[PDB]
């Protein structure tokens, strides 16, 4: 049965990213002594909760969540109302209101809509945080898409010093529709998840969620541009090379500046 | 008619030009078209009033410079066109342009239509016999000796890293930036600027480009840096004032490497260089990674290559052998290259005929090129 | 505990809708993962037929020297499918890569004849448009009417490269004097699956009208239809996604803000704005 888990991933690498919901369901459905594993395992996209005491959307994952209920990072309440609940640090607490309000302009800058949300539950050692960012597309336009936001940071508190041990796993699940030009329409789904360690030096000017932060600006302007790329770099060749038109005109020239190059190589050394 | 070929090596910041199967080329200068601002009242003047090369940069203070291309991107036709004229001119080539077979270069994945009109010029303004557009990625491997390995390059205008596996130069996985020396020096004029020594006039503009090829430098960790407070190095200019540089000088090159300090996006020299190794085949990669050459002006600051090696090992899967390997003259590099297949006896094949023009067009153009 | 008859039915979903380059390895992962053979064997041999019907791929047979896709237009009925081009029945097995034991097929092939003239005209042009291009052009009746339907695939599968792109065309193309009616849908799959995922997923469908008037005229005049659908097609899916897909995925996330600055950290927990 741990290969029976190796499939279960292997095979949610292999079905669409757009539907994880309804196949990780019917794989319960065929598995399900498995069911505890696949739900921590398989990454999901984010669902959204609602706060009625305050009026505001937030985010859920397994971090914030304690038993049926969900922290609500605004009231600082669960939902359905547990009588005590694992809360944060009053320290903590006051830590996790600044990182929600900094994250808040973090998101509203980048994407100017959609909904995010910021969890740190308390360590011994550190304080550990989830970034959720969830935004939608243009509906009425013909190309729908979203973009998802999964960064999970550990900082590692130092005793001595001031410094920190960070350490971001960030994952980006994407699904762009595209519907328009009068040729077609295609629907792009990406998930690359890449890590981060640092140790940064801790500023009484700037705090360590600050730290944390900049580590997701960097990261996000990498990761972005890393998909953006193998988006290109696989649908460009891939398609390209195999309904490729110019590839018999330039198949002949190829030949041609294949004996040329021979004659080149010949005379490049001597 | 197969005589001597020409080898027009263009670029953004400078142009050069000379005949084919040559060690290095005679006849280079800066690639703009300097016009009079002053009212010549006096008789027995600069006579022509449109100064190119050597008399421009010679009389830099009574002419208005300005630059013709943008980013490996014409924007004045009219301005290329005197300039190609006078290269060909008794000035500086002493031949015509009916008599030389011509090898131009481009940079990578550039607007179709600039190149059209680039052969519109050449075929029909001047009277050609034929006409070849290359790489300048292809051209440095020739002038170097090797087939395999990436190559990065940093003019005035564009910075591209083109990787090639034994004379297969991917099309695909060429990576691009509007960012190089021209924005460099756009962005050192601004810091001068936060300085206070203000510089505002297209003349004086050359300056800022001189303070930048001499008096640069850049850092290996930019935030231990930034931490230290700077010595404010010298520097005389053309007139004799002094000018105490500062923390400008360092910051300045920084842009190729961190985009966003001008305020657009774009990836970096560095990333440019890590995307156009991931963008090939697997099994590429580590021949990729070994043969990295370097190329172009901006390219020549201080531990400029040592700052590359440490992003490369940054970004780069672990336990890779890094080696960033350069040539001597790093100026002339594409020329030599275009010297070398010029002087090749393939070179007749690839060529675009006065002929084949007249018949196809631009079609026959695009074929030939790839 | 799931019913078996559940099992089944979730095992068909994953079956019926698989990357192809990595499909027989999904079925591997379907039979993998739960324990006993027989009720997945035998539920995948159903999906199988569908399956590999609409994905075009050929099963090459014995001693053709050629390869002849498979579709709802080969269907015999009786397991087997038609190889209009060499004119010949064959059975392909489903589970296994080969399909053998072939049978002589002989029709009157009136309506057949003359679009097997223009399918041999085709696959010239299909070589042309791919490196490795393989095709079928299936003559039949469909409820009285008069109907071509050539096919085309390209399947490039790498185990190393973690990347798989497939190409499938559909093209049917009723004769009707003068005036005729075509209908056609053209789908792409792209998979790259290295350090995570991505994929393209694409399709085309095309309603025409065409007029009948020669051999040599209808042979070439379809194929000119379809060589310049499928280049403005790729074209599109070319050139669009590597400008349109990176403003439009930019227009979702931005790769600076609009400031065109790096946010500051400092700026953000010591500013306030409204009023």
């Amino acid at each position: 049965s741990d290969q029976q888990l190796d499939c279960a991933l292997d095979l949610m690498r292999r079905l669409p990213p757009q539907q994880i919901e309804k196949n990780l369901s019917d794989l319960i459905d065929l598995v399900p002594s498995l069911c505890e594993d696949l739900l921590s395992s398989v990454d999901q996209p984010l669902k959204i909760a609602r706060d009625k005491v305050v009026g505001k959307d937030y985010l859920l994952c397994d971090y914030n969540r304690d038993g049926d209920s969900y922290r609500s990072p605004w009231s600082n309440k669960y939902d359905p109302p547990l009588e005590d609940g694992a809360m944060p640090s009053a320290r903590l607490r006051k830590l996790e209101v600044e990182a929600n309000n900094a994250f808040d302009q973090y998101r509203d800058l980048y994407f100017e809509g959609g909904v995010s949300s910021v969890y740190l539950w308390d360590l011994d050692h550190g304080f550990a945080g989830v970034i959720l960012i969830k935004k939608a597309g243009d509906g009425s336009k013909k190309i729908k898409g979203c973009w998802d936001s999964i960064h999970v940071v550990e900082v590692q508190e130092k005793s001595s010093g001031r410094t920190a041990h960070y350490k971001l796993t960030s994952t980006v699940m994407l699904w762009l529709q595209t519907n328009k030009s009068g040729s077609g329409t295609m629907n792009l789904g990406g998930s690359l998840t890449r890590q981060m360690e640092k140790d940064e030096t801790v500023s009484d000017c700037s705090p360590h969620i600050a730290n944390i932060g900049r580590l997701v600006e960097d990261m996000e302007n990498k990761i972005r541009s890393t998909l953006n790329e193998i988006y290109f770099g696989k649908t460009k060749d891939i398609v390209n090379g195999l309904r490729s038109v110019d590839v018999i005109p330039d198949n002949p020239k190829f030949q041609q500046l294949q004996r040329e190059l021979s004659q080149v190589l010949t005379q490049r050394q001597i | 008619i197969a005589n001597q070929p020409v080898v027009i090596d263009n670029g953004s910041g400078v142009i050069k030009a000379g005949f084919a199967g040559d060690q290095i080329p005679k006849y280079c200068f800066p690639n703009y078209v300097g016009r009079p601002k002053h009212v010549r009242v006096m008789a027995g003047a600069l006579e022509g009033d449109i100064f190119i090369g050597p008399k421009a940069e010679e009389h830099r203070g009574l002419l208005s410079i300005r630059y013709p291309m943008e980013h490996g991107i014409v924007k004045d036709w009219n301005d290329m066109e005197r300039i190609w004229q006078y290269v060909y001119s008794k000035e500086q080539l002493q031949t015509f342009s009916e008599e030389h077979p011509v090898l131009l270069t481009e940079a990578p994945l550039n607007p179709r239509k600039n190149r059209e009109r680039a052969a519109e010029v050449f075929f029909e303004t001047f009277n050609v016999p034929a006409l070849f557009i290359s790489m300048q990625a292809v051209l440095s491997l020739y002038a170097t000796g090797r087939t395999t390995g990436v190559v990065l390059d940093s003019g005035d205008g564009v910075t591209h890293a083109v990787p090639i596996y034994e004379g297969f130069a991917m099309p695909h996985s060429i990576m691009r930036i509007d960012i190089a020396g021209r924005d460099v020096s756009r962005f050192l004029r601004l810091y001068l600027r936060k300085e206070g020594y203000d510089f505002h006039s297209s003349s004086e503009f050359e300056i800022v480009k001189a303070i930048k090829e001499r008096a640069c430098y850049l850092s290996i960790n930019p935030q231990k840096d930034e931490t230290l407070e700077t010595e404010k190095a010298q520097y005389y200019l053309p007139d004799g004032s002094t000018i105490e540089i500062g923390p400008s000088r360092f910051r300045a090159p920084e842009l190729l490497f961190r985009p966003d300090l001008i305020g657009e996006e774009s990836e970096g020299i560095h990333e440019v260089l890590v995307f156009a190794i991931q963008k090939s085949d697997m099994d590429l990669r580590r021949t990729l990674f070994s043969n990295i050459v370097l190329s172009g002006g901006s390219t020549l600051f201080k531990g400029f290559g040592d700052r590359l090696l440490s992003e490369v090992k940054k970004l780069a899967p672990k336990d890779v052998k890094i080696r960033i390997s350069a040539p001597q003259e790093r100026l002339y590099s594409t020329w030599i290259g275009g010297s070398i297949l010029a002087s090749l006896d393939t070179f007749k094949k690839m060529w675009v005929s006065k002929k084949e023009y007249e018949e196809d067009g631009a079609r026959s153009i695009h074929r030939k090129t790839f | 505990r799931v019913s078996d008859e559940e099992k089944v039915r979730i095992a068909a979903k994953f079956i019926t809708h698989a990357p192809p380059g990595e499909f027989n390895e999904v079925f591997n992962d379907v039979r993998l993962l739960l324990n006993n053979d027989n009720l997945l064997r035998e539920g995948a041999a159903h999906a199988f037929a569908q399956y590999n019907m609409d994905q075009f791929t050929p099963v090459k047979i014995e001693g053709y020297e050629d390869q002849v896709l498979i579709t709802e237009h080969g269907d015999l009925g009786n397991s087997r499918f038609l190889d209009p081009r060499n004119k010949i029945s064959f059975k392909f097995d489903h589970l296994r890569k080969e399909a053998s034991d072939p049978q002589p097929e002989e029709v009157d092939g009136s309506l057949k004849s003359w679009r097997e003239s223009c399918d041999s005209a085709l696959r010239a042009y299909v070589k042309d448009h791919y490196s490795n291009g393989f095709c079928t052009v299936y003559a039949k009746n469909i409820d009285g009417q008069q109907t071509i339907i050539a096919c085309i695939e390209s399947h490039q599968f790498q185990p190393k490269n973690f990347w798989n792109g497939r190409w499938r065309s559909e093209w049917k193309f009723t004769i009707t004097p003068p005036t005729a009616q075509v209908v056609g849908v053209l789908k792409i799959q792209v998979h790259y699956y290295e350090d995570g995922n991505v994929q393209l997923v694409s399709h085309k469908d095309v309603q025409d009208s065409v007029t009948v008037s020669n051999e040599a005229q209808t042979a070439k005049e379809f194929i000119k239809i379809i060589e310049h659908a499928e280049n403005e097609y790729q074209t599109a899916i070319s050139e669009n996604y590597q400008t349109m897909s990176d403003t439009t995925f930019k227009a979702l996330r931005r790769q600076l803000p609009v400031t065109r600055t790096k946010i500051d950290w400092n700026k953000i927990l010591s500013y306030k704005i409204g009023k």
